[PDB]
């Protein structure tokens, strides 16, 4: 397939070829043009707070070691020995000043340097150039309010610019709330879906909630529960959708601070969020303080998603075109009482974890939609994302980005897939920029 | 067990062994086997309401954890060691049961098929609470659906059971430390 | 079980539960365990003639079904719900046994290896026929052949056993509703 | 591989490259040139008799919904939602006026039309063109005496012409018997063989019966049992072989009406078939009435096979080059007593079903023959089908098609593979026709 | 069993059947079940020293074979039929235990997870040595490690157990003929 | 990938691209340029000593039947029927005068000839040319002191020349000891590693022993046990490394006759080897008699490895780039007492068999090193084998081949990979020779 010419996503992101969910050659091409190029979620400060603390993380199909340095910074390295390529670290988290390879015993520092080689003097003499044998380092590692992302491409925009117009929406909860903590360890489950299936669902799919999650809405007694079985449409002004230049996007459901949490947490949460909102009015204004306590379903392009307020935090780790390893963490606000944090974390896993009853509702939808992308008669068929097209705006006086001023639509699918196609057809960041110089105009046509 | 000598054994595991090596009561092992076999039967036929009514105590904690992989020599990193795949009280189990029975649970059509294999049953009365029964057992749980989806779960269960309404022994705690870190079964949406 | 309340439970499954919750006889459960363990041993070592002679009644119906996947809400489509993978009388089982033992059954060289795991045994005498024993049990059946072929079967078995020649309890009915719709085991050429 | 030039099947169908059973690129090419082009078995009238009745079926690797329309016709559609590609129907059979997608709730009619979209007015307004969003329809659906076949290619010959000379042989049992019923549900088992391995075996392999099925012949006491262990050759005139332009073919074993059925059904069957034959003599002539009660082992190209009289009906559903999902139904004559139909159906499954003891005899043969096609030293080796070559005729006064007047030979392999090669090397039906204008001459050479 | 009639049955297998069909002692079957369940528990928690101390006799032979695939009709080729995956005396088991417990056994970090399922227990005293207990049982052994590595072993075990120090019954022989010829489990580094 | 131009192994074998352990296209290319071209281990005289004795063996991914002929020679044939390609032999060893196919009953002789065809006269008449239908024969089968190797390429050098300078090292144990026997049947286990990972480890990796096998060294109380945890370096003169033109190589550890065997065999072995060494001094000289009782870790290119004295004999049978089927036999000296042979065989399996505790130490090292070769950021990374480079010699007065006069180094990796690259980039043996005309000069540079 010629990725320079092949129209995988139509103009304005209105449709995508179904093969994108099934084609293994395209998956291999995404490793290069999506995963090796873009910002990928690694960890949070709260999981590696002290010098020597480390975790392992996936970046695409690669595995990295992410380590807190003595100077307080974080560096990340390929989990691969520079000698004969054995996996260095076999655990998920810990604290160490270095990592020793179990094959021939080479010792690397937490800073990635090759520090020791068994019997170096007797064997290599002075001929081994250890300075050139440090672990392969992730070129870019940056933080968004404690959330640590990595990028293999030195040419990428800074993480903040990469978030584009999505940053404005995330800031009230990520920054102005006093800060979030990631509660680990994550749940980890393999699903037989393409990573784009859950990524697109979290970025902009409010339409599915009433129908897909009918049973969870009815059974769990949560705040969005009036929607079970499409019994009721969210009223006008119930929310909005947004998307951005580099692909990130989200839905906003006004005031839904208790999110998917069952009735057992609703009063406590609605009290807590409301109290902080009243304080934030004076600091960031009424609109932004309201966004703080509003439910955001967001994907940070390409494969990191979240539900704020619900506190669900997801990584869709790619394995192959029909296989994804799902990592699920909980996010909590630092200044919540510890007992509330504990119950919120359990509730995140109860609803969206390995045995998350809400998440289970999505299984067949994402797996079959992905697997159908391999089927002969469906490869060249068009997946539709045209809902709300012709009603999006850009440059609004209050809400930034390409914005659909309605709770339910496909605005964020369009921006997600516009960025995806621009990356797939580009050889580097400069080409992506050239392919994106009229990004918002393309999204707001008609 | 001396865990200083048996270096791979956890304090928790050594404690659990001790409770079964002491007073062996054959009749109790048999009662426990019946209790668990009947529980598994109700679950296998998806009689989830009957399971709640007949097998689950009002004060239940139903817990399945997933433990982060850490170095055997690790002694400094002290953050949350595990997450809860399940950590349910009775009302939370009821929510899950209602979710299973809801006619708009699309994933349950066509009907799922469950087959449970319960083995290695051990039973011992608690030392301090002579009405608390400790039961250990292992389960293989086979779930088949949608023509060619087959998921097999494997686990050891540490239970406490206690006589409740009508003198019927019911589950007051189940603890499972799930042995596979990354699930290869699509989800863990089964009652172990 | 009220199947109007427990909406996922079939009338058949609710009826089978009822027969075991009533008169529990521990001695009967033990006899049943012995009977099934010895049956499994004979099958595992491929003593198919001994199995027929010692375990199978002359009036046997040996039946394994595969049920078509239908909507949980389905109420109109009323055509054959299942096919019979097995539905054998004694003479038909004998044909299958002769086929296994035939020296020109090329598939049996090199010799197959079978390992059966029988669990969850329950037993209850019939209410109306005090000589009819109902036995329920689950089986994991592992078949290995030809270096790297491995097939694992999982099933619940509803049996009836009755005293026959010499007072020996023999199988007069086995019913299995196979839980996987599309077999991923090359065939179902094993005696569950 | 260049499929225009590559000789995968030699002149006259005398041999085939072993790689055809193992090559995944060729398997992908077959999805296009075999499965998307030719007629494939779907269902029978008897399985969807009433308006609203439906089943799912495979067509190649694609899945379709096959539905009885209000007007009594049958239409078939891809089992894929036109929105974001989720699998619409998750069951195998039922009755419904439509199908609702579990993702976003789009509702399609039994006629494939997009009938409803949740909150269409509020969300899409008048902008959603539902008339253009019907399920992707199978272009061609036709019946052969109740047996329903589908074809994705609008350019295909009518099903009757496609059956070619094979139709004449099938008609006595399929038509003149008063009609057949398909007894469902089918058994379903995955085998590790290429779909062509069982297809070629059913189309023309009488040679294997005495040896492969020695144990089943000896143990089951059936009518063809004298052959166990090649103890005896069928006498001269015991039967014949035929093949046809579009690939379909069969063996004919004279008078074998009880087929593979164990002695417990032999007297009843031989009485029933003989009685109907005596009636049919007056209607269709002695020869054709004899064919009615003669055992036909037939493949309807490409992947539907049957044993008439035995009542075995097979679909070899392709998964990959070494994986096939085998569907097994029973066929019965409508005017048989119901108790006989029931026992015949059980006997079909007893012998050739998931635990079919005859079918099990074939397992290793078909699996290893297929898997060897992947092995390096065997890929370019030649599978032989030359038995009886130079003795076939065409245009016989009594028996139509390319015919070998002997019970055992490879006539039907040759016609099967001649059609296969003509399809693989052609881009469309017109090219197949051009490649087939001397089909019978090629088969009867020397 | 007449192995001339039951042509698929080996002389060894027919002999083993015979020892269990004779004097059935229910109490002995129960003792055996307890013994094997406790042994499996110690192994599952990786208390390998405790296993040696409490379960393994000083005169033990611990043997697992892999049998070469031969023709069912083979009668001429008479070279070594099997190799020993294990064939250990007590000191050799101790070496393996020390290897498991060594802090530089890198493969054991992060800690492995074991779950054993013991079924089909049969027990019979030896005819000639009234202190020798024959125990037969089947095991499913599940080993999980390193996030997504899962290996499942299946086997029948022919044991002899004898009263040793302090009157404790200990394993004096285990024989397993491993049913899969080519292992698909990375290794057989587990105590069956 | 263009294998003519692609530098997979750098000059002097100093590094290799990590992708060589993971790339499936390269694996397919190796089937042609490595496995179909080179000498591969089949069996030993001791396993098929009598006329009619046969075993099955893998040669690459192909399976062969290896049969003792009436004249005492050995011939090998593809285990594939010449009719329709079914696997002929389903067992691992036996004795027969021929092999009959279970599909249509064709009978082949132990000499590969098609001897019988069921009902040939009635079916084929005189038209079947059986003389042209013999099993596909392995072109070359030769013996090295009872060890039988095969080669599909008629153009290969004789086995003895192919062993090159490695033969001199093997001869004291293989020839002058009075001869070895292979004790079967082998253990067989699948590992998730590329075949090159264990092949390179056995050919030249002494460096890993103290660290990888720390626990086995400490627990087993063997003769090389001072090395556990890199507690001690082997003294100067403790051994050497060698490599050869056609890729074979080995490490030599002086005097280590008891090898990996636990202390329970050490005194007996050290006595036996020492006694035979004293006899051999007079026959082959002191140096070569010492080599006899010295531990050799050797790979016979490409995928046959051994540890002499330890008695471990390995075939790394390729399945795919990350899958290898490991066959493990024991070697014993013929004139050892039978009871010692039995215990030695058990000890080989105890240490390096399916439950070999030493072999288990290597699992993660070889599996992760191989699997990392598939990971995006590692494919183009360089595996290092530069230890000892610039200190190797060729043409030494005492020790032949390219030789590193030190116990620990990567000399044998370099020669192994030099031969590998020359084969991968060549279309035939003549091209390999042209690419190898300065092989030792390349290895001894700097
Ligand atoms: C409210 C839960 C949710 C999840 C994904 C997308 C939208 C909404
Ligand atoms: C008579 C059974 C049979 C089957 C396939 C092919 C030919 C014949
Ligand atoms: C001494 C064991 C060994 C094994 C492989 C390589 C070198 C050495
Ligand atoms: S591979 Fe890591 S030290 Fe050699
Ligand atoms: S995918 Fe079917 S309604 Fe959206
Ligand atoms: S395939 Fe071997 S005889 Fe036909
Ligand atoms: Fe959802
Ligand atoms: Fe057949
Ligand atoms: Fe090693």
């Amino acid at each position: 397939m010629n990725y320079n010419n092949k129209i995988l996503v139509s103009e304005s992101g209105l449709s995508q070829k179904h093969l994108i969910h099934g084609d293994e050659e395209l998956f291999q091409h995404e490793l290069k043009t999506i995963f090796a190029r873009n910002w990928l979620f690694l960890t949070h400060d709260s999981l590696i707070p002290a010098p020597g603390d480390y975790v392992t993380a996936k970046m695409g199909i690669d595995e990295v070691i992410v380590s807190r340095q003595n100077d307080g910074s974080i560096r990340a390295f390929l989990n691969v020995c520079r000698h004969r390529g054995k996996t260095l670290v076999s655990v998920e988290a810990g604290n160490a000043k270095g990592f020793v390879c179990s094959y021939h015993g080479w010792g690397f520092g937490s800073n990635g340097e090759l520090q020791s080689v068994p019997f170096e003097k007797d064997l290599y003499g002075e001929s081994l150039n250890k300075k050139c044998l440090g672990l392969k380092e992730v070129a870019r590692v940056e933080s968004f309010h404690g959330f640590i992302y990595g990028c293999f491409d030195q040419e990428a925009p800074p993480l903040m610019d990469y978030l584009g117009d999505a940053a404005w929406y995330l800031e009230p909860m990520f920054k102005h709330s006093g800060g979030l903590e990631l509660v680990g360890p994550p749940g980890k489950v393999v699903i037989k879906a393409n990573w784009k299936a859950p990524a697109e669902n979290f970025v902009g799919d409010a339409y599915h909630v009433g129908w897909t999650h009918a049973s969870s809405l009815r059974s769990g007694e949560s705040i969005f529960s009036s929607l079970a079985g499409n019994a009721a449409l969210p009223p006008e002004g119930a929310g909005l959708q947004m998307t951005s230049k580099y692909g990130s996007g989200m839905g906003v459901l006004w005031d839904g601070y208790s999110g998917v949490h069952s009735a057992d947490l609703v009063p406590e949460l609605m009290a807590f969020g409301g109290a902080k909102q009243e304080r934030l009015n004076k600091e960031i204004g009424d609109v932004r303080a309201r966004i703080y306590r509003s439910h955001l379903n967001c994907t940070v392009f390409p494969n990191n998603s979240m539900l704020t307020c619900s506190g669900v935090f997801k990584v869709w780790n790619p394995i192959d075109a029909n296989t994804t390893e799902v990592w699920t963490y909980a996010i909590v606000e630092k200044d919540m009482p510890e007992d509330l944090k504990r119950r919120l974390a359990d509730s995140v896993q109860r609803t969206f974890g390995p045995a998350g009853f809400w998440e289970s509702d999505d299984n067949d939808n994402m797996e079959t939609a992905s697997q159908n992308g391999k089927k002969y008669q469906s490869r060249d068929s068009d997946l539709l994302s045209n809902l709300g097209f012709g009603e999006d705006v850009y440059g609004d006086a209050v809400y930034p980005g390409v914005v659909g001023k309605s709770a339910i639509g496909e605005t964020s699918y369009r921006g997600f897939y516009r960025a995806y196609q621009a990356h797939v057809s580009s050889s580097n960041w400069a080409e992506f920029e050239h392919a994106s110089s009229t990004w918002h105009t393309e999204l707001t046509k008609t | 067990i001396n865990i200083q000598e048996d270096k791979l054994v956890s304090a928790h595991d050594a404690e659990e062994i001790l409770r079964f090596f002491n007073c062996h009561d054959s009749a109790l092992q048999q009662e426990a086997t019946t209790l668990l076999t009947q529980e598994a039967h109700l679950l296998d036929i998806q009689a989830y309401r009957a399971w709640l009514e007949h097998c689950v105590g009002s004060e239940v904690q139903y817990q399945v954890i997933s433990r982060e992989l850490r170095a055997a020599s690790e002694r400094r990193y002290k953050l949350n060691e595990a997450m809860n795949v399940y950590n349910e009280n009775f009302q939370q189990l009821k929510v899950r049961v209602e979710h299973q029975l809801d006619p708009q649970n699309w994933g349950n059509s066509p009907k799922l098929r469950f087959t449970r294999f319960i083995t290695n049953v051990q039973a011992a009365m608690d030392v301090n609470d002579k009405e608390l029964l400790h039961i250990r057992s292992n389960v293989i749980l086979h779930r088949a659906r949608r023509g060619n989806q087959v998921d097999v779960f494997y686990a050891a269960r540490e239970d406490k059971w206690k006589r409740g309404e009508g003198g019927v022994r019911k589950l007051v705690q189940r603890f499972v430390d799930y042995p596979e870190r990354i699930l290869q079964t699509h989800n863990l949406m089964v009652f172990l």
